[PDB]
């Protein structure tokens, strides 16, 4: 498909997927001295590529809001002259056209290689987050058993003699 | 993390051969380059070389995208102005000035184009951007900043 | 020189030797003091500050290092 | 309906005297709007009689994006055709 | 060959579009912003093709009645949509369960709220 | 020869094109849009030769309209080059750095703090120092500038050298009894 | 480069040119670097000029900072870097060093 | 202490509305009220105006 | 009522014939006064005639 | 200085070239303010409903 | 009344405030309009998926 | 007239100020330095904002 | 010369010298325009002389204390300088004398009563 | 001693007092950081950082 799939702030459909809620939350809860001078770096490149991304955010929701603050006004385009209520109810479905975007997860090769990792980085990720952010680990354990991910934190995890710390949503074994 | 074997202090021949593989190393650099005498020369010149070989790509696959996008998808664009919602053909509504329409399709063209020479550029540069390859310039772990100075680019005798 | 005030903006105006280091609160500012004479300077605050501003005075002797060192040894070491 | 002003105010009948004479003052019949130029280039030289009114038209306005592209197909070409031979040397 | 398909522009593309006669046959027997709409249009696209004065001006009076009847609709439209998304918006609200457990280290500054540097802050050496 | 006429007329042909082109544009923006063409500073461009005013003219709004313009196009330069290098990087670093945390801070610092004048303001010394103020001057220097770790020495022009007009103190340039003291 | 002896760096010469070379743009190495230029120009070709040039670097390394008898002479590195900034007297040393074996003729 | 240099800072707060009265009036007595001829030309008006202009801006 | 300072349209204007040569006059006679001229007894004249004019 | 009369005599008529002909944009009442644009405030007047 | 959230907009563009000039050669990255395009990209994934 | 009134305040003041500074020992306020320097400030202020600006402006 | 007597110089001749003789010159200009009467010219030429005079001796002694080190806002000030001050002082109440003669003549320009 | 050089005593006092503050707590400051993660990348927060000085006599 896209010749760019090298790139670390690319990715694929079937990566792990985090909104920016969930990746600022998850930035909440982490110390820099516990992590290696690899894990360092994936988490500067992913912070660039997340404060570009932030940025753009209201652009790609825009087309959205405007349409349908259009749509709340009427059938009637007062170009130039229906700008005030068109940009009051812009100002207040905008916020809930990013809110949506905002609470979507996004696939990332960095998000999948913070999570997914396999040393004691992604080890130190996955049980800050299951201990300090519960309700993300749920969520992020849900998305990562569903990938064929096995590791010990999450919270499906059959081959475990002590029993989850959170509700095992259902799942087709 | 290992080391390697450092060497004793070069002689005076060392010294003289190491002289003149820098000397013959700024004799190689182009006149229309103005890059500083500085430890990461070299190597900015290196980035340069190749953001400028990318930049070329991307302008190729800019111009060809201008081309691909303009019978498939802004002229099919534009035959959405023929016509409004309620059927009647298109005429012009204006804004503030009353512009005087009186060739023969001058607000539904000036309109069209309006609307289509931003899409051409924006699909264009969509193209460009999704097309074009910057995998030689990409360093994920930031590993080609490291400092290569001019003696050891160059043998000398 | 580092100059610095307690509680308000004060001038250390030398206008002997031409100078004048504005001591202004929580500021650390360094200057440089290079006296290249014996020379006793009188000097004031120019910066306006109270009662006293106009009482403010100030008194430096510049000697050289023999007459310093028997100073600083003599009245300067023993604090 | 006018477009030339030396027409607009040669012989015209609408003037307040009349309109007063029949005291009938109707708003499509504003001056505002009586009189509007072409918004093409016309100056005036001199003919052999008298002055002559010379119109300096250019470039047209209702030109439609078809025909953008097809005359912009040779300056693309030469963009790629620079770009590659750039490339190789 | 590519010419024919590339740059033989097509024939819509250059000459003026017609009435689109399947959007006048069926009306729905109302006076309703659709049909307002289609004959504001119709008498909007005459007055600027017409070289015929006395029809033009008389298109000039029954457009300014549409648009003043298009105005109308266009309000109640702009009521009922409006008052439909500020209750919706009241109700979402009312039924949301608002997250109340956002960290609250923005409003503790212990440095601040407990003078780290007190006794020294008037001069004192 | 007869092609640098005919590249002279092609010349003229490309200027005319443009400055028509140029001037049907103006004239309609002054027809259609009076308030602009006034504003961007057109003349009325309506011939009214014939007699008649025109309907709608305006009195000219001549804004722009030598010194004024060399003036603010040096201190619009000085500006500019003061928000390159002093406001813009002083936002690079905020946050204590793992990394080379004091090579950046010193790239930071660099840029900002070494300007050019610094060299002149010791390359043309004699324009202000007698012979022997220059010659204590000099020593003075050597001194002030002893510290090793400062870019700003670096890129400044060198004390080691003799006044210009008459030089008493030294002889040779580098003959000194002690390599911090120029004597 | 107020300590050297050229009024800018362009009459140093190649050796200027080299020492700019060595160093980041804003390293104040550079500067030592020339000085090690200036006391290796009729000494570096001399066999024992270039020890007398070293002896001079060595001096000039202990002008510049307190330094202690031995502290030069154990260096384990003479090598040096471009982000090596003239801190301590071993740093001024190795800079004037680098700069010394940069001197032709 | 409180006293006169809370009366000098609240004076200069109503001196700047006094300022801001005066020039808000002239400044909209010359951008509307000027004279057909005198509307953009700063040159035709006697130096005193120009400068007072210029200064209220 | 308003004062009017009455614009003048560029087409409509008319040559300058209100004592339109004294307009640089003061100028230029700011600039002979402090000139001396050479008397026609000194200024040389018939000289050889240009051989392309 | 042409003194205009209170009339509608022929004569008042052959000035009727003079003037700039009464814009109709200000007339009437206005449904909008004044725009909060600053690139088009003070030259374009305010819209309608 | 939207004024006391303008600490979101110093946190979107104080970042991009921190970035160095490009010749400055600390990373040698200019990822705005690729990330962008990337971004637009992922976010059609992301709203798919979910 | 208004501002004829205040300059021959600010002229009062700049008397003060000029007396007390006639010769050393503080002959007018008498060793009241505070004082003093409040007849500094509002002759300032009041040349300044009062005096000059309401004439002119 | 920063926060001395010769800053005090410095703008006291600018404000005060070239402000208000600028303001006398446009008082003087405009009599007819705000007085409906045409101004004395004895008051007149007193008010000129004694004003500028003022001006000059007022604020020249000012920057020769500038050149000597005077701070701006001392009531008391080195023995040294008292000479100047004095003379400053000194122009001072000249200009004061200016001023008398300006209000002088506003009278003497309502005794006159011309057109 | 290069603290005490380039600090004054009054700012010195303030900085002594927050050290004890987070003396008495032990508070590391590598107890807290995080901003690491939320800076951009540069050439110097290479992974292996011993290898990305080139030594050169
Ligand atoms: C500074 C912006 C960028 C930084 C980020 C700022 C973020 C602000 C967030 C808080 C505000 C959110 C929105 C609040 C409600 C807006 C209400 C409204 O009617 O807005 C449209 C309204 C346009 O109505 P209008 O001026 O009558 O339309 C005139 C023309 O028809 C049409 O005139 P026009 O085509 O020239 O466009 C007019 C207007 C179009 O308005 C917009 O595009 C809205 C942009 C945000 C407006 C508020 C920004 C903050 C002002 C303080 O654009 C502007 O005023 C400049 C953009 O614009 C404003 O109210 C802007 C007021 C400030 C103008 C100066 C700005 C500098
Ligand atoms: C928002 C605030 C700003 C946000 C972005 C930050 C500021 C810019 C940062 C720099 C961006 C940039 O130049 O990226 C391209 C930059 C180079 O671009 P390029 O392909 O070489 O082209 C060079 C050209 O000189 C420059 O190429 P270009 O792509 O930059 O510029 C061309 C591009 C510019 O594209 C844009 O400006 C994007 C606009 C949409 C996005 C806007 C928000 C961003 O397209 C156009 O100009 C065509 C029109 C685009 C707009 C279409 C809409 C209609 C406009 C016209 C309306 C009608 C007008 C009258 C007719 O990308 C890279 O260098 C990639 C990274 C390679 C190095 C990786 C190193 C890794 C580590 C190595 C260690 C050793
Ligand atoms: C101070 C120094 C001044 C001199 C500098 C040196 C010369 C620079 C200008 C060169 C030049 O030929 O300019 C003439 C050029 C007008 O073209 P022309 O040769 O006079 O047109 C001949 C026929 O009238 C054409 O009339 P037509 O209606 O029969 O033909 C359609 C015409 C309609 O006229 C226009 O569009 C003219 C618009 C102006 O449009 C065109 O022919 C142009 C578009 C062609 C397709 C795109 C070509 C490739 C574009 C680039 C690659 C793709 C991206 O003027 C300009 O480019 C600027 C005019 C002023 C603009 C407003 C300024 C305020
Ligand atoms: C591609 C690059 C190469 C292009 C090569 C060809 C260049 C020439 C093209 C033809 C130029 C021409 O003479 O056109 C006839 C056109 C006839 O206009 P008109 O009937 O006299 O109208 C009077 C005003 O110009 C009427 O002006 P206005 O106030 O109506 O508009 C302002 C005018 C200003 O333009 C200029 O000044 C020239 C540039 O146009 C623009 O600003 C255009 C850009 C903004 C478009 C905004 C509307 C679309 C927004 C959304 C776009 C994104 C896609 C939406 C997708 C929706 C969902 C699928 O001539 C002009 O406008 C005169 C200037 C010509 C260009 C001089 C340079
Ligand atoms: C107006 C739009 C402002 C958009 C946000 C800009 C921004 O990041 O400002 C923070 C930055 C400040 O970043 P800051 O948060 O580091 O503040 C530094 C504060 N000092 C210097 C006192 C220590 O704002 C500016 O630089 C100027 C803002 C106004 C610009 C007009
Ligand atoms: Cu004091
Ligand atoms: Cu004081
Ligand atoms: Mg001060
Ligand atoms: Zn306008």
């Amino acid at each position: 498909m896209d010749n760019n799939y090298h790139f670390w702030g690319n990715g694929d459909r079937q990566d792990v997927s985090l909104s920016y809620e969930d990746y600022y939350s998850i930035l909440d809860c982490l110390l820099d001295e516990k992590l290696s001078p690899q894990g360092l770096m994936k988490f500067k490149n992913l912070h660039e590529v997340s404060m570009y991304g932030v940025s753009y955010v209201p652009l790609y929701c825009f087309p959205v809001a405007y349409g349908i603050s259009h749509m709340l006004t009427g059938k009637v385009r007062r170009g130039h002259s229906g700008y005030r209520n068109l940009f009051s109810l812009m100002s207040v479905v905008l916020p809930f056209t990013c809110w949506y975007a905002y609470t979507t997860p996004i696939p990332r090769r960095l998000y999948t290689e913070i999570i997914c990792s396999n040393n004691a980085d992604g080890a130190y990720v996955r049980n800050r987050i299951k201990q300090q952010k519960p309700g993300i680990w749920r969520k992020l354990s849900q998305q990562l058993y569903n990938k064929n991910f096995r590791f010990p934190e999450l919270n499906q995890d059959l081959t475990a003699t002590e029993f989850p710390l959170d509700y095992v949503a259902p799942h087709k074994f | 993390g290992f080391e390697t074997v450092v060497p004793a202090p070069p002689t005076r021949d060392d010294e003289l051969r190491m002289i003149k593989a820098t000397e013959e190393q700024f004799l190689q650099q182009p006149r229309y380059k103005l890059y500083m005498n500085e430890a990461h020369r070299i190597a900015k010149m290196n980035h340069g070389d190749r953001h400028n070989n990318i930049r070329a790509h991307f302008w190729s696959n800019f111009a060809l995208g201008l081309l691909i996008t303009g019978p498939i998808f802004i002229i099919p664009f534009g035959k959405a102005f023929r016509n409004l919602r309620s059927g009647v053909p298109y005429y012009f509504r204006p804004k503030y000035v009353f512009t005087q329409k009186n060739q023969y399709n001058q607000d539904r063209n000036w309109g069209a184009m309006k609307k289509q020479i931003p899409l051409w550029l924006g699909l264009s540069t969509a193209y460009a951007y999704w097309f074009t390859d910057f995998s030689i310039n990409d360093d994920e772990w930031l590993e080609k900043g490291k400092v290569i100075y001019p003696h050891q680019t160059i043998k000398v005798l | 020189l580092i100059t610095n005030s307690y509680d308000i903006v004060h001038s250390w105006f030398i206008p002997g030797l031409g100078i004048k280091l504005d001591c202004v609160p929580g500021r650390s500012t360094h200057h440089t003091f290079f006296i290249d004479n014996v020379g006793f300077y009188y000097g004031q605050c120019a910066e306006i500050c109270g009662r006293y501003h106009h009482h403010m005075p100030i008194r430096v002797c510049a000697l050289p290092f023999e007459h310093f060192l028997l100073w600083w040894n003599t009245f300067g070491l023993p604090k | 309906m006018f477009r030339w002003l030396f027409l607009y105010w040669y012989n015209s009948t609408d003037t307040p005297s009349a309109i007063a004479k029949v005291n009938l003052w109707s708003y499509i019949n504003l001056r505002l709007f009586k009189a509007r130029l072409s918004s093409s280039i016309a100056y005036y030289i001199l003919g052999l009689n008298n002055l002559e009114l010379k119109k300096l038209k250019i470039f047209y306005k209702n030109t439609y994006f078809d025909y953008i592209y097809l005359k912009s197909i040779p300056c693309l070409f030469l963009i790629i055709f620079f770009t590659n031979l750039y490339l190789f040397l | 060959m590519i010419w024919k398909y590339l740059q033989r522009t097509n024939r819509g593309n250059i000459i003026q579009a017609g009435l689109q006669h399947r959007k006048f046959e069926n009306l729905p027997f109302k006076q309703n912003f659709d049909n307002l709409t289609k004959a504001y249009d119709l008498r909007m696209w005459y007055i600027s093709n017409s070289p015929h004065e006395a029809k033009n001006l008389e298109y000039v009076n029954e457009l300014e009645a549409l648009h003043n009847e298009l105005n109308y609709q266009n309000s109640r439209q702009f009521l009922f949509r409006t008052v439909s998304f500020l209750l919706g918006w009241a109700l979402f609200y009312q039924f949301y369960e608002l997250p109340k457990t956002y960290d609250w280290q923005d409003t503790q500054e212990p440095k601040h709220q407990v003078p780290a540097y007190g006794d020294l802050e008037e001069g004192g050496d | 020869e007869e092609r640098y006429d005919a590249l002279r007329v092609q010349r003229r042909i490309w200027s005319m094109r443009f400055y028509y082109a140029r001037q049907q544009c103006l004239y309609e923006l002054f027809v259609d849009h009076p308030d602009l063409a006034q504003w961007t500073g057109t003349y009325p461009k309506v011939d009214s030769s014939h007699g008649f005013p025109f309907y709608s003219t305006y009195e000219m709004y001549r804004d722009f309209q030598s010194f004024a313009q060399w003036i603010t196009l040096v201190c619009g330069i000085y500006v500019i080059h003061v928000i390159y290098n002093y406001m813009i990087p002083y936002y690079w670093v905020s946050t204590p750095l793992k990394n080379d945390e004091f090579t950046r801070l010193r790239m930071k610092d660099y840029i900002a703090s070494t300007v050019l004048e610094e060299v002149y303001g010791i390359s043309y010394a004699e324009w202000g120092w007698l012979p022997h103020d220059f010659a204590y001057n000099r020593m003075r220097g050597l001194a002030g500038y002893m510290h090793p770790d400062d870019p700003r020495a670096m890129c400044t022009s060198t004390f080691h050298r003799k006044h210009k007009y008459i030089e008493h103190e030294v002889e040779k340039v580098g003959d000194y009894h002690h390599m911090t003291y120029p004597k | 480069m107020a300590q050297t002896a050229h009024q800018n760096r362009y009459q140093g010469g190649l050796c200027y040119a080299q020492c700019n070379e060595l160093f980041s743009f804003w390293n104040p190495s550079i500067q030592q670097c020339w000085k090690g230029c200036d006391f290796g120009v009729g000494r570096v070709n001399d066999p024992e000029g270039r020890i007398e040039a070293q002896q001079m670097c060595k001096r000039w390394a202990a002008e510049l900072y307190w330094t202690y008898k031995g502290e030069l002479d154990t260096i384990k590195d003479l090598r040096v870097h471009a982000d090596m900034y003239p801190t301590t007297p071993q740093n001024v040393y190795r800079a004037c060093l680098a700069g010394v074996r940069r001197q032709k003729f | 202490g409180v006293g006169s240099q809370d009366i000098l800072i609240l004076s200069v707060v109503f001196a700047g509305i006094s300022t801001t009265i005066s020039f808000t009036n002239l400044l909209i007595t010359r951008r509307t009220l000027a004279m057909p001829g005198l509307r953009h030309r700063r040159v035709l008006m006697p130096f005193v105006t120009i400068s007072i202009f210029l200064t209220l801006r | 009522d308003p004062p009017i300072k009455p614009n003048n349209d560029f087409d409509l204007n008319v040559p300058c014939t209100w004592f339109e040569y004294e307009q640089e006059w003061w100028m230029e006679s700011c600039i002979q006064e402090d000139q001396f001229n050479l008397p026609e007894d000194e200024r040389p004249y018939n000289t050889p005639r240009n051989p392309h004019c | 200085l042409v003194r205009l009369r209170n009339e509608y005599s022929p004569e008042m008529d052959y000035y009727l070239s003079n003037f700039h002909p009464y814009e109709m944009q200000e007339m009437g009442e206005s449904d909008t303010t004044v725009l909060m644009s600053p690139y088009k405030y003070a030259s374009h007047y305010e819209y309608t409903q | 009344s939207w004024a006391y959230m303008y600490p979101w907009l110093k946190f979107i563009f104080r970042k991009y405030l921190d970035v160095p000039y490009y010749w400055f050669y600390l990373n040698g990255r200019e990822l705005g309009i690729r990330v962008f395009f990337t971004d637009l990209k992922l976010f059609f994934y992301g709203i798919t998926n979910r | 007239y208004f501002s004829m009134v205040t300059g021959l305040s600010g002229a009062a003041l700049a008397t003060m100020i000029r007396l007390e500074l006639a010769h050393p020992g503080s002959p007018f306020f008498k060793g009241d330095s505070l004082r003093y320097l409040q007849v500094v400030t509002a002759h300032g202020l009041i040349m300044v904002f009062f005096v000059v600006v309401p004439i002119l402006f | 010369m920063h926060d001395t007597f010769y800053v005090v110089a410095h703008f006291h001749i600018m404000l005060s010298g070239a402000a208000m003789t600028g303001i006398f010159s446009g008082i003087y200009y405009y009599f007819n325009a705000l007085f409906g009467v045409k101004y004395s010219r004895m008051f007149g030429y007193m008010h000129l002389i004694y004003y500028s005079g003022g001006q000059w001796v007022a604020f020249v002694p000012l920057f020769y204390l500038g050149f000597s080190g005077m701070p701006r806002r001392i009531h008391d000030y080195p023995v040294v300088f008292m000479g100047w001050h004095s003379m400053s002082t000194t122009g001072h109440f000249i200009t004061l004398v200016g001023i008398i003669f300006f209000f002088l003549m506003m009278f003497d320009s309502h005794i006159e009563r011309r057109a | 001693y290069e603290a005490q050089y380039a600090c004054q005593d009054d700012m010195f006092d303030f900085l002594m007092e927050l050290a004890y503050a987070r003396r008495a707590a032990d508070n590391f400051e590598s107890d807290f950081a995080s901003h690491e993660l939320t800076t951009l990348p540069t050439f110097y927060d290479t992974p292996k950082a011993a290898e990305r000085k080139t030594y050169t006599y």
